[PDB]
């Protein structure tokens, strides 16, 4: 149906704005949201139409300690949108009283724009974890909708911390705020800094403005992800039958990406394959076997070559997948898109739901009991002094991450037959 | 543009028009429309493009549409939930196998021939050999799809598996399923193992 | 071609001849070959380069002559059950499928899906059948292409034992190796370089006899530009491929059959010995050793 | 099948990386392995085919000590290679320790590697005889494979160490490297220092840089010997089936090689043939016989010169062979190589089993029988002394290779009939 997308923190909301800004140069549009004459698509989804055509998106904007937020507001684009829904420290406690207090009104801001829409499909979250302001207060209102609405699903885009370890108590600000993703999220899609680091570094030779690069690359990402929405396919164009086939169990649902150039600036469907098998093609850093793969393809393909491919695929067993039972990749094709160069003509978007996210979780769980541990790293702040007197949610969290992890390890074994 | 029409938004927009079924009037369907199964279908045909596109066609199209908005109640019915675990694994067993089923209906056969087709319309520089283009479309997917005979050897199958697709809805015994699922399963391999060409494209697993 | 533009030249020629009360083959004959000079001329223009003859020449004697062996040696690596007797029901679509499939792991992953096996040992019924441009070939035969699968049926027999005998040399991997090995309790006299030679020096007399003929060939088909000459080019080639490779039906012919047999059954013992062990093999051991000396007699009368 | 390539050492890594570079100039690729467009051949024995056509060496690399390995490291066809395998005394003991504490990971990266072959034919290593680093190290790795895998084959090619005679244990620590080398590999393929100094001093006026002309040598020998192979032949383009007619017994295994030009700054067959009958065109220096001899000829050759030539070459009887059996020479041709000028256009490779080696094996014998009876020269270091406190290792390997002398002087006697 219809997707509300929500944005806050400092990372979620440039990102948001690097979205909308990739929307807008995509589509035939002006930056106040005028229909070009020279451009046909749906952009009913992500924006409400109007009658000068003005596709005004359902972007709902929150804001705390506003600094880029403020630079966010004076742009042109800021004439693309205006839903009057702007509404004003770097801890999971304090972000999460801050929005405990403003629940009400920012449940009125999310009701009228439920009222907006006809139908409804998911809502879709720009956040970062950890990220300060962003962080616990996105935990927060992921509770209020999974206590509001049981009907609609939520996607979430978000990346994994990593500064190469001042800050210390941010392993347990994102261990509380991904207890709050297993258990009241249906799908989520999670990056790392390391990986669009690696890939940043080999295709160009930037350092420092490195998030306004990562900000492309999420962008374009989150374009190829909704293409099969925005211009018009034939299946799975709900969200939920995308999901549907990635995701068996309720805690082991967290997908993995990747896109087949590092440097955009033939390809067949063999070769754009075989660089999607690799993990420095995927943005995510016993051995590990996917339980499903996903995979759309957007470009100019020939279709008799790739019943071809995945003949040779099964032959050469270049990936190496056995959860326990019949889950196997699957292929998609979507429309290349006009309105822009076409270069780098075919491109390919990978979702895969991998076992080996746990180690990588398990990196983070490493620091966290060590920390634990001593129990020195929280600094006694006063916030998550007042929320948990006993500071017992730590350890209740980490019994829901132990369950998560040996859930992992377990569907790593071909006998998940049962406990599925 | 109205044959292309018709072989797009059937053969997408019926998505939300069958989501409401499963939810019998014969107006409802109409202002739907307008904004064990068989649906009544009737448009405005003009007459020039009536003459050259023959009656008995529409049928022959109504038949595999049919058969299509099956496969889209079991890709969507199985495909929309929320010992005791024992449920969700024949969830996963079953929800692989319509999929695999239905990447084959509609891309292999209901995309490529489509796209064949338009190829070999277009090079249409007489009425006469476009009539016969579309007929040539038709006896290809009635063998694609295999309604004419020997059905009784294959379509049961496909009919008997959708049940799958009820029982495993209604339920929310696990045992009396899988016993099932491998007779009908295995029942499908022996029969299916005899490959005309085409076949094995889906008996890959 | 050009033959539509000198058409009123020609029956210009004929018609002067209806006009003569006098006849004589001396001034016919010029009219005919010149008429047959233009006629052949033209399809040799269009076949070497439109139809690419010498190109697809190559690819024949790749696919025929085993002129390319990179794909008919593994897939003797993934074909081996028609060393028994085929049920002819399941082995004739699966003959074809392990041969696509040795080639989807290298070299033809783009095209040329026409080559296609066909089938009636399993190794001494398996043939082949590969396409041309029929319409534009009247070159390319069915007989001819008949007494290609005769040579491929020839060549591969060869392949096959030389193949076996160089595998089961596992005498130097593993049984000689950091052991002693008891003389002639063990070790046999190591018969299979004996049996080795015999078919690599009979090998590389194929080599010769296939490389000389083929260079032949691709030199008289650029100097002769008429279609009758290249007609006899090639059918002058394929009788000295049948004569010279002596498969024609001679003495010679039998006794390198009886010879191939030989090493097939002398592979077959060490393939089942495995582990140095005598279980009654000397016996079996004693008929191959007493047998290879009779067949080596009968090389001098061949010699003589 | 396909081969696998090692090398270690500061000879072997320096003759690895020649031919690389050899191999990269002869086939039309980039330094980063990109194929050219203006190129058909394989290179799927040596090396691993990417998706932009990156042929990816199958070459691991050890290293220890590293000083030219760092200019190995950064240079311009370090983006060919990155299998990331790089992990780090002069004495034969020294280098067997430091290898035996390490077995396991270099053993994990064998395996990984073994895991990117889907079939395998042999290992080759890059390894120089008595070369410090090299040696001790070469034969624990030697052991470990032959313990490992008896399915498939060894390759070896390495120099005779003379420097004209500060280190006095290099016969020792020689003699045990061989003596690994008899009992632990099927193939040797072994040059001397001092052959290679007499075509270089020939050819050139060089004195001082006499390694960099050595390892142009070497690649030139190491692409011939592979020219079958990465050159669609039709004979023998597997090692067994080259290997096989040359070695009637595992302990003489030893092959030696010669090349037509000496300097490369017409040619018959009859002409290159009798060059390739010298001593001074075979890069090692009572009568010998060869066992049996192996010619390769690549260039514009005319096929009806050669059965004359061989009429002609019985008749003279310009070689001395007599084994005491029916094994004679085997020539053979291979392409003639494009993508580089053809000029000295017929060039030969010659491999043969002769037993004047012996001669040579029996010169370094005399050498270290008499270190061995003084006894003062293993200068008491205290790596020989763990692995040893008896020294019977090395009185061991005396009476190994005194066996190995008595073969090969049996083996000159027409009375070889028995004991082969």
């Amino acid at each position: 149906r219809e997707i509300i997308t929500l944005q806050l923190g400092q990372c979620g909301n440039q990102i948001g704005f690097e979205f909308w800004k990739q929307l807008c140069a995509e589509h035939g549009i002006s930056p106040e949201g005028i229909v070009e004459e020279f451009a046909t698509d749906r952009k009913d989804v992500f924006f409400y139409q109007a009658d000068d055509e003005h596709y005004i998106p359902r972007a709902v904007l929150l804001d705390l300690e506003p600094r880029v937020i403020h630079s966010i507001l004076n742009s042109p684009y800021a004439k693309l949108y205006n839903p009057e829904n702007i509404y004003l420290g770097n801890n999971w406690a304090s972000g999460f009283s801050q929005g405990e207090k403003i629940h009400e009104d920012i449940f009125d801001i999310i009701d009228r724009e439920a009222d907006g829409s006809d139908s409804l499909e998911g809502f879709v979250l720009c956040h970062s974890i950890a990220g300060g302001t962003g962080s616990g207060l996105g935990s927060y209102l992921l509770e209020r909708l999974n206590d509001r609405y049981p009907k609609k699903l939520v996607q979430t885009y978000s990346v994994f911390p990593n500064q190469d370890e001042d800050v210390v108590v941010q392993p347990y600000n994102s261990l509380l705020t991904l207890k709050r993703l297993t258990q009241n999220a249906d799908c989520v899609v999670v990056l790392d800094n390391t990986a669009l680091n690696r890939i940043a570094t080999d295709r160009l030779h930037i350092q420092n403005p490195s998030f306004s690069q990562i900000n492309q690359l999420v962008s374009t990402i989150m374009s190829a992800s909704t293409t099969t929405l925005r211009y018009p396919g034939y299946m799975n164009n709900d969200l939920i039958g995308l999901i549907a086939s990635l995701i068996p169990t309720p805690r082991l649902h967290f997908l993995m990406t990747g896109y087949t150039p590092l440097t955009t600036d033939k390809t067949t469907v063999l070769d754009v394959m075989r660089r999607l098998l690799q993990p420095k093609n995927v943005m995510v850093s016993t051995n590990h076997c996917y339980i499903a793969i996903l995979n759309i393809i957007q470009g100019e393909v020939d279709p008799t070559q790739v019943h071809k491919s995945l003949q040779r695929i099964r032959e050469r067993k270049l990936a190496n997948f056995i959860p326990w039972g019949p889950a196997s990749i699957q292929v998609a094709l979507s429309r290349k898109s006009p309105y822009l160069p076409s270069a780098h003509r075919v491109s390919g978007l990978m979702m895969a739901n991998h076992t080996s996210i746990s180690s990588l979780f398990e990196r983070t769980c490493r620091q966290y009991d060590k920390l634990r541990k001593r129990e020195a790293f929280l600094e006694q702040f006063r916030k998550e002094d007042m929320f948990k007197d006993n500071f017992d949610e730590m350890d209740t969290s980490r019994e829901i991450v132990q369950q998560l992890i040996d859930e992992y390890h377990a569907a790593t074994r071909p006998d998940y037959i049962s406990w599925g | 543009e109205y044959l292309q029409a018709m072989r797009n938004f059937f053969l997408d927009t019926m998505y939300d028009f069958y989501t409401s079924i499963f939810d019998q009037n014969v107006s409802f369907l109409n202002v739907q429309l307008q904004e064990l199964d068989g649906l009544t279908l009737s448009y405005k045909v003009p007459w020039p493009v009536d003459i050259v596109i023959s009656l008995e066609c529409q049928k022959i199209y109504n038949q595999v549409f049919l058969l299509l908005l099956q496969i889209k109640w079991a890709k969507y019915s199985l495909d929309v939930l929320l010992q005791i675990h024992r449920m969700f694994l024949l969830r996963v067993k079953l929800m692989h196998f319509v999929n695999s089923l239905h990447n084959y209906i509609m891309t292999r056969i209901l995309h490529s021939t489509g796209l064949e087709f338009q190829h070999q319309v277009e090079e249409a520089k007489d009425l006469d050999q476009l009539i016969k283009i579309h007929y040539r479309y038709l006896s290809t997917i009635h063998d694609r799809c295999l309604l004419r005979e020997k059905v009784s050897f294959v379509k049961e199958a496909i009919m008997k598996v959708l049940n799958l697709a009820l029982m495993f809805a209604d339920g929310w015994s696990i045992e009396k399923m899988e016993s099932d699922f491998k007779n009908c399963h295995m029942f499908l391999v022996t029969i299916l193992n005899k490959a005309f060409p085409h076949l094995e494209s889906l008996a890959l697993s | 071609s050009i033959l539509k533009n000198q058409e009123d030249t020609f029956a210009a020629e004929l018609h002067r001849l209806k006009q003569q009360p006098l006849f004589s083959l001396v001034d016919f004959e010029q009219v005919v070959d010149r008429i047959r000079s233009t006629v052949a001329e033209h399809l040799w223009k269009l076949m070497v380069e439109e139809s690419d003859l010498l190109g697809q020449l190559k690819i024949i004697k790749d696919f025929y002559l085993l002129g390319r062996g990179e794909l008919f040696q593994a897939f003797i690596d993934t074909a081996q059950h028609m060393l028994k007797t085929p049920p002819t029901a399941v082995t004739e679509h699966d003959v074809n499928v392990a041969f696509q499939q040795s080639a989807h792991k290298v070299l033809l992953d783009d095209d040329n899906l026409l080559p296609l096996l066909h089938l009636t040992s399993g190794w001494a019924a398996l043939g082949l059948s590969y396409k041309v441009q029929w319409p534009l070939h009247i070159l390319f035969t069915p007989a001819v292409l008949e007494k290609y699968n005769v040579v491929f049926k020839y060549l591969l027999s060869v392949r096959r034992v030389q193949a076996e005998l160089q595998h089961c040399w596992a005498l130097q991997m593993q049984r000689k190796h950091l052991k002693s090995n008891q003389t002639d309790a063990i070790k046999w006299r190591l018969r299979n370089h004996m049996a080795f030679l015999v078919d690599n020096l009979q090998y590389y007399l194929q080599v010769d006899v296939l490389e000389s003929q083929f260079s032949q060939l691709l030199h008289q088909i650029n100097s002769t530009r008429d279609f009758e000459s290249i007609r006899l080019a090639h059918d002058h080639f394929l009788s000295n491929l049948l004569a010279q490779s002596f498969i024609l039906l001679k003495p010679v012919f039998h006794c390198l059959n009886e010879i191939l047999d030989l090493c097939h059954s002398f592979c077959s013992l060490v393939s089942q010995n495995l582990g140095p062990l005598d279980e009654r093999g000397a016996a079996q051991l004693s008929i191959l050793v007493k047998g290879f000396s009779r067949q080596s007699s009968l090389l001098f009368k061949i010699l003589s």
